[PDB]
């Protein structure tokens, strides 16, 4: 065991550690080191787990004092690795980067426009040159806003009055139609697009003018409760898709009510106005504010809050933003690739305590967005 | 045996503390780690005459 002159020594894993009581320390000397003195001592109190093989599928086996650890192969859960795991969109989004899906006890993947699915089966095709959703103390009223970088914010669509002073944010859809808020087109019966604008009085060569040719709003739309404010405008010249100009992925009108805004962040960009009897931004803007939960939107406005009306932003963080804005592009960065969500009309104030920005919800007009290409496309 | 540093203008002493323990350590268990074994330790200004 651990007699005198015996240890006065070196142990030997037969003449001490079988025969005898086999402690530890005589047991940890054979080695002198952490690699096989446990694996080997779990075994003499009460035998070896990988005896029995209990692990399933080649799923490794590591012993213990009583217990057996299996280590699977891919995708494999339970006690035994007997458990074959199934993947689905709640677990890891069934694999699929953008679009996914709950087929018959599995995940088959699909994708947005200008996406197909490879033979791995769960990985999109950027078949669009640029693909949509990827990024192509001053004082004097930034409320946190960012400059959005070189392509960074390519979806920016801008409507233009008659006397060249762009006002509503939009997100660029494709080269043809250009979606936008309903009564951004009540400031004026003409108005035209401009695409790619960054600054107005500094120019770079790299905007694009697109004429606005029919006008597809909102049937049911409320000029005071500002329900229902949703526009579509075409565009008379196609937008070539480069580095200022790309489009934003569309999602489905279920899969961006399951996963894309149950997400916490979200992106708000716009050209409207920085704070409350502000003046306009030229500089292209971009914000960065989380999304919060519906049981205290209620509490926040002075209308009526109805489906359709969800809220984004901080009570405590003053970067809010403001008229002008409605239309803008609120989009959200997915496990890849951004999918827009939101659409603005109003705010009660600009930066308020306790209240928030207010976005039509884009997925309950997406539905609504796709009916507007195979009508008049 | 420990020798003397002037402090303050006053002498004092230095020895100090080693606290110890098993080196089972390295089986199982966690901050069950006590302590078994202190030793103290110190300096001498050793001579060896003849
Ligand atoms: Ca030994
Ligand atoms: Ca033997
Ligand atoms: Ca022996
Ligand atoms: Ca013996
Ligand atoms: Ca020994």
């Amino acid at each position: 065991a651990n007699s005198f002159l015996e240890e006065m020594k070196k142990g030997h894993l037969e003449r001490e550690c079988m025969e005898e009581t086999c402690s530890y320390e005589e047991a940890r000397e054979v080695f002198e080191d952490s690699d096989k003195t446990n694996e080997f001592w779990n075994k003499y109190k009460d035998g070896d787990q990988c005896e029995t093989s209990p692990c399933q599928n080649q799923g490794k086996c590591k012993d213990g004092l009583g217990e057996y650890t299996c280590t699977c192969l891919e995708g494999f859960e339970g006690k035994n690795c007997e458990l074959f795991t199934r993947k689905l969109c709640s677990l890891d989004n069934g694999d699929c980067d953008q679009f996914c899906h709950e087929e018959q006890n599995s995940v088959v993947c699909s994708c947005a426009r200008g996406y197909t699915l490879a033979d791995n089966g769960k990985a999109c095709i950027p078949t669009g040159p640029y693909p949509c959703g990827k990024q192509t103390n001053n004082l004097t009223r930034i409320v946190g806003g960012q400059e959005c970088k070189d392509g960074e914010c390519p979806w920016q669509a801008l409507l233009i009055n008659e006397e060249n002073e762009g006002f509503c944010g939009g997100t660029i859809l494709s080269e043809f139609y250009i979606l936008t808020a309903a009564h951004c087109l009540y400031q004026a019966k003409r108005f035209k697009v401009r695409v790619g604008d960054r600054n107005t009085e500094q120019e770079e060569g790299g905007e694009a003018v697109h004429e606005v040719e029919v006008v597809i709003k909102h049937n049911r739309f409320t000029k005071e409760t500002y329900d229902f404010d949703i526009a579509v405008l075409r565009l008379k010249t196609p937008i070539t898709f480069r580095m200022n100009v790309a489009p934003a992925c569309l999602p489905e009108r279920d899969w961006a009510e399951s996963t894309l805004m149950t997400q916490k962040t979200g992106i708000v960009s716009g050209f409207g106005r920085t704070h409350e009897k502000g003046r306009q931004s030229t500089r292209l803007k971009m914000l960065e504010v989380p999304y919060v939960d519906r049981n205290s939107c209620k509490l926040s406005s002075s209308f009526i809050i109805t489906q359709n009306m969800f809220c984004a932003g901080y009570d405590t963080k003053q970067e809010d933003a403001c008229q002008g804005d409605s239309g803008g592009p609120h989009v959200t960065r997915f496990k890849d690739t951004y999918f827009v969500t939101g659409i603005v009309s109003w705010g009660e104030g600009c930066a308020r305590k306790g209240k928030y920005g207010i976005y039509t919800k884009v997925t309950a007009f997406l539905k609504w967005i796709d009916r507007s290409m195979k009508t008049r496309g | 045996q420990g020798v003397m540093v002037e402090q303050n203008g006053k002498l004092e002493s230095q020895v100090e503390m080693q606290f110890f323990s098993t080196s089972v350590n390295a089986m199982n268990e966690a901050n069950a780690i006590q302590p078994k074994l202190l030793l103290y330790s110190e300096d001498v200004n050793m001579e060896t005459p003849d």
